[PDB]
RNA sequence: AGCUUUACUGCAGGCUGUCGCUGAGGACUCUCACUCCGGGAGGAGGACACCGAUAGCCGGGC
RNA sequence: GACUCGUACGGUCACUGAAUCCUGCCCAGUGCAGGUAUCUGAACACCUCGUACAAGAGGACGAAGGACCUGUCAACGGCGG
RNA sequence: GAAACAUCUCAGUAUCGGGAGGAACAGAAAACGCAACGUGAUGUCGUUAGUAACCGCGAGUGAACGCGAUACAGCCCAAAC
């Protein structure tokens, strides 16, 4: 399906509608220091490495919609319940 | 599985081992102090049983009684001489250095004074090629080229006893006779007809090996078998 | 030939013998090892804790 | 002033560097062509010896012991493990080289009792590390205030049971607080969790 | 339970880079450690190899 | 430490199984081996970011291995519609 | 055991090597950290507590300080001179 690029809508924030602009998000990359980092070179060992020994899974047919909601105004962002989708294409 | 054949050797159990107790004389070279001097006198002809082929019972003016690698013709009574500046006959021994090129050498040196170890088996003979003031190139028996310390000394003419591979083994008997005199199992069971557990090309309801038989270097023992990083098969080609 | 009855025949060899250092017929005059009391083989006399229950 | 010691000291600070670091590179060798145990009449560094205990007296004896460098001499597992009891490359000993010395040492020296040791270098592939001795039956030792108290019977066997220095720190004893809970009064009376 | 393999996970073993032993003047000379040969004088080899540590690849040999 | 008081006319590892007439075609896959511009390829050391240090992020360099190329079937095997 | 199983658990258990004594080990703070103007070597017993902490954060695993008791006990070198 296809989607505008800005709208207007509610902003939890303002608590008024204002034009919001949407987009998808884009991963953040990790630090590699958080507490389940550190547990990995902490209980890894010889031998099986239990929870950590295992590989990624894999994935649904079709992936959930992952925006941000960025307020025109007070330029904060929100996030909304998702809904599958093959593909979204912006308008705009 | 259980340990492959290749692995019950290395445990050096009787089996495996060669009955050296029954042999006659380590064969090396001697330690003439210097000068060329020492010389000495063929007194009898023995049969080496580590080597199925002859070997001079010889004594010196020392007086010094030793087995020697016995190169072809070579008899009683005939005086053989060792050192620096010994003759250049069949049979005498000196550094390669003093020896002129061209001519058949067999119990050559590796390291100077080591004893000898190339070309000493049943005929085989080397071959003294080149000289310098460092390297003494030596055209060993399995073709190679050997780049030698002209210090290392060795022996003029083919080893004795040259020819025996010609004539057949015939039957298996004389096979037996031959392998007990070595450090060797013999008669030898093919792995593909073994069971899985023994080899690992054992197995199969027909007999052949399980997956290809060129192996990589870096197999494990107890997996090494069949082709050894073989760089090629066949005749074809 | 079985490995029974007919096989039983050939045993005249003798092995285990009064020991000198523990008295049992347990010294192996092939090894000159008792397997009673190790005499042959150590100096402190054989014994381990799997000849009793554990907790015992 | 600065003791003359205090020099012997300062010197190993750095085994590596000046005249010492030369001393070693020479020494070794004659060492690498000694045995396993060596008694020697004079202790290689003398502030360190007489420091841990050292005394030019009878009675009192010392020696230097070289070890192999290096993780457990292991063999691999000839029957059933799950993967974490399959080690063997990364697996090492619960003893530190230094104990392994002070005990191949005592054991030369039937006798004697293990006062201290402390450490003389280490090559490529062994360390060496020299061992203060003491005979315990000698009357110039059981007379000598400073050191009598090793005749004691309970002073028996000390290296084996750990009861040397380097095998009271070995036993995660050095904290006295956070950290030996597990450790004293002892290794076997906490069920061998340190 | 035995057995197999391009089942899962690991562990030996082999090859390879790196660090320590290890020194003098990306290719290069050298000798003094270390190695081998020689009974020895001495020779060859040489900061490599060996060995200790670690990393990548192979790895039903287990 | 066995082989080895041995040294390629040796001995190790495999296959086939006296003699006789013979043993074709196939290197795409798998295996082994050789090479390799380029690509890929870890760690220490090195550079940048970061942090009064550190964790950590990135980069340059690149070994064996791999991609890619060649050799090889008396190598595993194949020899149809 | 985890209703499979690899980390985990069984368990630092069974068993093995070495060694002391009548008891062993520990022990006079580079401690604690009820954070204090506070406690004062060490074992042990009761409790703290199935608490904090660990863990395919599954199953399971699991202290310490302090407190009340028992018994108490403090010293010797190296070096400076
Ligand atoms: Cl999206
Ligand atoms: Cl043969
Ligand atoms: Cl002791
Ligand atoms: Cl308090
Ligand atoms: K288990
Ligand atoms: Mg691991
Ligand atoms: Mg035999
Ligand atoms: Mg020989
Ligand atoms: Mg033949
Ligand atoms: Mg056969
Ligand atoms: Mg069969
Ligand atoms: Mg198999
Ligand atoms: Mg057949
Ligand atoms: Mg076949
Ligand atoms: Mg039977
Ligand atoms: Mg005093
Ligand atoms: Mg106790
Ligand atoms: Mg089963
Ligand atoms: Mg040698
Ligand atoms: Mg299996
Ligand atoms: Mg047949
Ligand atoms: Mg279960
Ligand atoms: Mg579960
Ligand atoms: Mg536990
Ligand atoms: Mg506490
Ligand atoms: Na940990
Ligand atoms: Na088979
Ligand atoms: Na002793
Ligand atoms: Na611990
Ligand atoms: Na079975
Ligand atoms: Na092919
Ligand atoms: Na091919
Ligand atoms: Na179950
Ligand atoms: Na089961
Ligand atoms: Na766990």
């Amino acid at each position: 399906m296809q989607m505008p690029r800005r709208f207007n809508t509610y902003c939890p924030h303002c608590n008024e509608h204002q034009e919001h602009e949407v987009e998808k998000v884009r991963s953040g990359r990790q630090t590699g220091m958080k507490w389940i980092d550190r547990q990995r070179e902490r209980n890894s060992g010889i031998g099986n490495d239990g929870k950590f020994s295992k590989v990624p899974g894999g994935d649904k047919p079709t992936k959930k919609t992952d925006l941000k909601y960025r307020c025109g105004e007070c330029g904060k962002a929100h996030l909304r319940e998702g809904w599958r989708a093959g593909r979204l294409e912006f308008q705009e | 599985g259980r340990r492959i054949q290749g692995q019950r050797r290395g445990r050096g159990t009787s089996t495996f081992r060669a009955p050296s107790h029954r042999y006659k004389a380590d064969l090396e070279h001697r330690k003439v102090e210097d000068g060329d001097v020492i010389a000495g006198t063929v007194v009898d002809i023995e049969h080496d049983p580590a080597r199925s082929a002859p070997v001079a019972a010889v004594e010196f003016e020392d007086g010094d009684r030793r087995l020697i690698l016995a190169p072809e013709g070579v008899g009683v009574g005939d005086e053989l001489q060792v050192g620096v500046s010994a003759e250049i006959a069949p049979g005498n021994t000196l550094p390669l250095a003093e020896i002129p090129e061209g001519v058949p050498v067999c119990n050559v040196e590796s390291s100077p004074g080591d004893g000898g170890k190339f070309a000493r088996a049943s005929g085989v003979n080397a071959q003294l090629l080149t000289h310098d003031r460092n390297v003494a190139v030596v055209k060993l028996p399995s073709g190679e080229m050997k780049r030698l310390d002209p210090q290392c000394r060795a022996t003029i003419g083919v080893v004795a006893g040259g020819g025996r591979t010609d004539k057949p083994f015939v039957k298996a008997g004389n096979k037996h006779h031959k392998m007990k005199a070595r450090g060797t199992k013999w008669p030898n069971v093919r792995g593909v007809a073994m069971n899985a557990v023994d080899h690992p090309f054992g197995g199969g309801g027909r007999q052949h090996p399980g997956k290809p038989k060129s192996i990589s270097r870096n197999a494990p023992p107890g997996r090494k078998v069949g082709d050894i990083a073989s760089k090629r098969t066949g005749r074809g080609g | 030939t079985g490995a029974g009855t007919p096989s039983q025949g050939k045993k005249n060899t003798t092995t285990h013998t009064k020991c000198r250092r523990c008295g049992e017929k347990s010294y192996h005059t092939k090894k000159k090892v008792c397997s009673s009391c190790g005499f042959g083989k150590s100096a402190k006399r054989r014994d381990y804790e799997w000849q009793s229950k554990a907790g015992e | 002033a600065r003791s003359a010691y205090s020099y012997i000291r300062d010197a190993w600070e750095n085994p590596g560097d000046g005249q010492l670091a030369e001393l070693q590179w020479q020494r070794q060798q004659e060492w690498r062509n000694e045995g396993a145990v060596e008694r020697i009449e004079r202790p290689t560094r003398l502030d360190k010896a007489r420091s841990q205990g050292y005394k030019a007296k009878q009675g009192v004896i010392v020696a230097r012991v070289s070890v192999r460098k290096g993780s457990a001499r292991k063999r691999r597992h000839k029957a059933g493990r799950r993967s974490k009891r399959q080690g063997v490359t990364r697996i090492t000993r619960r003893k530190d080289i230094q104990r392994v010395a002070e005990e191949r040492a005592s054991r030369t020296f039937p006798n004697l009792r293990v006062l201290n040791s402390y450490s003389v270098g280490q090559d490529g592939r062994q360390k060496w590390h020299e061992v203060i001795l003491i005979d315990p039956n000698h009357p110039a030792i059981q007379n000598d205030d400073d050191l009598s108290w090793i005749c004691a019977d309970d002073q028996a066997d000390r290296v084996f049971r750990g009861l040397t220095g380097a095998g009271r720190r070995n036993r995660g004893l050095s904290g006295k607080g956070k950290g030996s809970e597990k450790t004293r009064p002892s290794l076997r009376s906490n069920g061998g969790k340190g």
